RNA sequence: GAGGAAUACCGAUGGCGAAGGCAGCCUUCUGGCAUAAUACUGACACUGAGGCUCGAAAGCGUGGGUAGCAAACAGGAUUAGAUACCCUGGUAGUCCACGCCGUAAACGAUGUCUACUAGUCGUUGGGUCCGGACUUAGUGACGCAGCUAACGCAAUAAGUAGACCGCCUGGGGAGUACGGCCGCAAGGUUAAAACUCAAAUGAAUUGACGGGGGCCCGCACAAGCGGUGGAGCAUGUUGUUUAAU
């Protein structure tokens, strides 16, 4: 807004791993209000990338891969007097996560695969090892940063 | 060859030119923000003369100049970047001068921009 | 405006003290006074108002 | 190496000059001013129509010079256009000598000279006393009384008076025409009328507005989520069509 910082709001945990990072990208991959929706097929992402690596606890996995995702420097328009300057700044974890996680649901909503939990858990293993368009667009983005690499204002 | 030397910071609102030369006054290397990819508004900021800064003296390392003296003119940005690339770069400062052309009352300036 | 950095002090230390000497030398004033040349009746007025601002405060 | 121009710092509501003006340094020629005391002349004064002199910059003539800057001019951009602003060049001019021009918001928008009228604080050049005190001639900032339509001025008056000179008499037409005079020219100077309009103005007040300044708020933006604009249909309106829609 334009006075205050609000009090941010609690996030419960999902009810099958107990992890708030995994309730919020559940509510990132929402819509309309469909939690069940968005928990089965977050759950059936994540149950197919277990099963195909033979991993016992995932949620580290998910740590992984969404620290592999996230980008550090974001480029952010400041004005001084009429000139519009790209500044490259560092991005709040907060803004961090949140960029990482929309940026998978946006990658994983345009993919090949038959169901959207497929879809999902096939950009969760590209991204671990470093590829699909979550990639792509933290590439893209460090690009930026790095091209401009030149206000410090 | 040379191990002493003099790098002239040749540094204006527009670009910023980094030269190396011996003692005596000819030229081993040099480098400039808008040979270095950087053009318009990004060649007149400091990084551009660091980076330009960078390139010399690098290129000139290879002649053999660790002692070397810096020569600031100019009142561009990039005339305080220069010397802390140098420094950085693993040159041996020898002295920090700025010998910048000033008139005594000599020649008319052009006129003042109606902007 | 000369600076002669000593032995084992720090490039950027040597640059501050370099900077504070340029200042104290009136070097980037000066050049930008040559940047466009000045009409007497400008200078005049500029003056006029500095002395009177100064007298002022 | 050649050349031309200007003289950073000092530098200062600092200085000098009647004004216009006048900045490196040195010599020569030369004006005024400020100051202490003594001596001297003895009203020799003030102002001043016509007149004469000087008079920024630009400009003109002849002859030199020509670095930078730069009218004009050329190209590049910007733009709807862009004979501009910005950019790159660039000639006259700016510089010198000798002459013309005679005009500037040539301003303090305040003629010159004289006397008197609370005060406070700076600064420049002298002087006299004991770092100050005082007194002078300038140069500033404040501030009474007084004045003023108000703003404001206020011993550097726009106060209180006096001397002489200049000028004004609604706004335009018009500082124009015609005629003189001056000028190489550009033009300057002196200076109407018809006609036309009931205004044109000054200062201040309250607002509003500003591609003025400062501070602040609102899903105003920014950060996001979902739409509308494309399809079919519902509904409303326009247009059209109808006897009417």
């Amino acid at each position: 807004p334009r006075r205050r910082v609000v009090a941010t709001r609690e996030i419960l945990p999902d009810p099958k791993f107990g992890s708030q990072t995994i309730a919020k990208f559940i509510n990132h991959v929402m819509s309309h209000g469909k939690k069940s929706t968005a928990e089965r097929i977050v759950y059936g992402a994540l149950e197919t990338v277990a099963q195909k690596r033979n991993i016992e606890d995932p949620v580290a996995f998910f740590e992984d891969v969404l620290e592999n995702v996230r980008p550090m420097v974001e480029v952010k328009a400041r004005r001084v007097g009429g000139a519009t300057y790209q500044v490259p700044m560092e991005v709040r974890p907060s803004r961090r996560t949140a960029l990482a996680m929309r940026w998978l649901a946006e990658a994983a909503a345009k993919r090949s695969e038959k169901s959207m939990a497929l879809r999902l858990a096939g950009e969760l293993s590209d991204a671990s090892e470093g590829k699909g368009n979550a990639m792509k667009k933290r590439d893209e983005v460090h690009r930026m940063a790095d091209a401009n690499k030149a206000f410090s204002h | 060859s040379v191990s002493e030397g003099i790098a002239h910071i040749h540094a204006s609102f527009n670009n910023t030119i980094v030269t190396i030369t011996d003692r005596q006054g000819n030229a081993l290397a040099w480098a400039t923000s808008g040979g270095q990819g950087f053009r318009g508004s990004r060649k007149s900021t400091p990084f551009a003369a660091q980076v330009a800064a960078e390139v010399a003296g690098k290129a000139a390392q290879e002649y053999g100049v660790k002692n070397i003296d810096v020569l600031v003119k100019g009142p561009g940005p990039g005339r305080e970047s220069a010397v802390r690339a140098l420094g950085a770069l693993g040159y041996k400062v020898n002295s920090i001068s700025d010998v910048t052309p000033i008139p005594h009352n000599g020649c008319r300036a052009p006129k003042k921009r109606r902007v | 405006p000369a600076v002669k950095v000593k032995e084992n002090e720090p490039v950027d230390i040597a640059i501050r003290r370099f900077k504070r000497a340029c200042e104290k030398a009136g070097v980037l004033s000066d050049v930008r006074k040559r940047e466009f040349y000045e009409k007497p009746t400008q200078v005049r007025k500029r003056k006029k108002a500095a002395a009177v601002k100064r007298y002022k405060k």
